[PDB]
């Protein structure tokens, strides 16, 4: 019991903890600057930072396997649960693998055919006659001995093992699990080193709200981005062509003859010189290169000269730089936008903002007294511990509508005061 | 009108769960259709049950 | 912190590159000891505009000279461009 005690301690302290193990993460970050060179620490603050960074780096380690201890048994019975609704859904009404038979796109749909052989395959679904039913229902379409095929120390070799295999299959493919598994690897992975250690700061970014915002602002954003950096590539590309063919004797890395001077003209040591020079010059291409004297090409120097300039910096820079500065405006402008266009409507009567302002402060009252999802939430546990012969009128015309998976009963735009007075 | 519990209005207000209504809203206040909206509500609302029953196993 | 992701990686990898010295002539300074390489980085190679291109040395015909230009480049237009822009683009509508 003490084994299952200290290990339901850490279901409950899990957001406590992952906290905790970013504010270790700087705590190394903040003491391996402290480096001087083979590698070794030096020291001005305390005598001793080699025990420091030896014990904090198994205090790491650990409080990183508390997590996937902890996450494994917490938010896996949830995805646990969700994974193993949607196969019994389908299954019972279309029936995916009776009928439909699922083809190679979306393997993980086509994964979930090592589950509906085995005995638990409602293990936490709290219906357990998807077996029953289906072989109810199908069993005059198709035959059910078919079906029942189909369907169908001491206890080291009697658990279901088969049902383990696909609950392995279906924690893997979670991508919040795979994301701790790569955590946990990449402590362990900078324990043996310690520079590759440093991507604990990846905890930053990928929280939850700045996660989703991101992947939503890249398929919004990104096609245009690419293609935007990817024009650049020509428009200097188009450039090189030029000076290769036309203006090659001008690049010159040496001190006037005394090296045995340096070309820029080859094929494509012109154009990976532009790329990395010419555009983080400011200047343009007229500041790695030599001056346009009295040289017959003099005109045409400085037409390339300027219209490098200000095709490529001035603007070609600018709107790459245009874009981004307004991409991470959506970042900011995404998440204030749900917490505003969640006071504006209501939820489920989806109403509006002005007509519960009319009375003195009202709307806090339609929502919070009348409304309030929570309610609801809490109305459909009601109707689950109540028995079946004691519901009301209301409360078995919902529960006969929710059985039969309708929401006509739902108050879609017409809330009570709106009717009455 | 009905009967909230006791243990099922302190389950809610763990933050076990608040975290699990808090994703919730922010993927139905974002694109998704109001014929389905309410479909995907308990859709939340069948799963957010099975959280209440994992907290009182703490 | 994308200034010192930065700094792992030149310490660890480029370190040789940084002198200021005239040829030898001085008994050359280095910036890649722990904090002089990260401390040379954040007052230097923001303000440079040629990103960190300009106060180093130029790979000529070193073995590590591809990975050379691209932390010339991914250094420029992920600090400069980018992340310098949009710290500016704040205090532009923070006045406004
Ligand atoms: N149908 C609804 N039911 C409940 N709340 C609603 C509904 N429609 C809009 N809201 C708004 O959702 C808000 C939720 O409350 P609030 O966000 O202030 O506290 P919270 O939910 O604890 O915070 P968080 O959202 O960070 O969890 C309420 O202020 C309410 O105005
Ligand atoms: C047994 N049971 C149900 O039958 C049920 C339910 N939610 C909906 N139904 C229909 N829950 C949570 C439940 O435990
Ligand atoms: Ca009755
Ligand atoms: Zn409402």
């Amino acid at each position: 019991a003490y084994q299952q005690k200290l290990l339901n301690y850490f279901a409950r302290n899990f957001y406590n903890m992952r906290m905790l193990a970013l504010f270790v993460a700087f705590a190394i970050n903040f003491i391996l600057l402290f480096y001087k060179v083979v590698h070794y620490v030096l020291e001005e603050s305390s005598g001793y930072m080699e025990p420091t960074l030896r014990i904090l780096a198994i205090l790491h380690t650990v409080i990183s396997f508390f997590c996937i201890i902890g996450y494994y048994c917490l938010k896996v019975p949830l995805v646990i649960f969700k994974r193993e609704k949607e196969v019994a859904r389908k299954l019972e009404f279309d029936g995916l693998y009776i009928t439909e038979q699922p083809s190679e796109d979306d393997i993980k749909g086509q994964w979930d055919r090592l589950v509906i052989n085995t005995q638990s395959f409602p293990n936490n679904y709290w219906d357990k006659f998807v077996k029953r039913k289906v072989m109810d229902k199908y069993g005059e379409f198709y035959g059910r001995d078919r079906i029942s095929e189909l369907l169908g120390s001491a206890v080291l070799n009697s658990i279901d093992v088969k049902y383990q295999m696909w609950k392995l299959g279906v924690v893997f493919t979670d991508n919040s699990f795979l994301y701790l598994a790569w955590y946990m690897t990449m402590s362990v992975l900078g324990h043996y080193n310690n520079f590759f250690f440093a991507a604990h700061l990846l905890d930053i970014a990928m929280g939850f709200k700045t996660l989703r915002t991101i992947l939503s602002s890249v398929t919004h954003n990104g096609k245009q981005l690419v293609l935007t950096v990817g024009l650049l590539a020509v428009v200097v590309y188009l450039y090189t062509v030029v000076a290769f063919n036309f203006f090659r004797k001008f690049y010159n890395k040496s001190e006037d003859g005394d090296t045995p001077d340096m070309k820029c003209d080859d094929m494509l040591t012109c154009y990976m010189f532009h790329m990395y020079v010419g555009v983080r010059a400011g200047g343009g291409i007229g500041d790695e290169i030599e001056d346009p004297a009295g040289d017959e090409y003099e005109i045409y120097r400085i037409i390339f000269d300027i219209t490098f300039f200000f095709f490529v910096i001035v603007i070609l820079l600018a709107i790459i730089q245009g874009l981004i500065i307004d991409a991470f405006g959506e970042l900011r402008d995404q998440q204030e936008q749900v917490k505003e266009d969640m006071e504006t409507k209501c939820f489920i009567c989806g109403i509006g903002n002005d007509y519960f302002d009319t009375v003195p402060h009202g709307f806090e009252t339609h929502t919070l007294q009348e409304h309030n999802l929570a309610n609801y939430l809490f109305f459909l546990m009601y109707l689950i511990n109540k028995d079946e012969t004691e519901h009301t009128g209301q409360e078995s015309y919902v529960w006969k509508m929710y059985q039969e998976r309708c929401w006509e009963f739902f108050p879609a735009g017409d809330c009570f005061r709106k009717q009455y007075e | 009108y009905f009967e909230i519990s006791e243990s099922s209005r302190t389950q809610w207000e763990k933050p076990q769960v608040k975290e699990s209504k808090r994703q919730f809203i922010f993927d139905v206040v974002n694109e998704g259709g109001e014929k389905e909206k309410m479909e995907l509500f308990v859709n939340f609302c069948e799963d957010t049950i099975f959280e209440m029953q994992l907290a009182a196993q703490i």
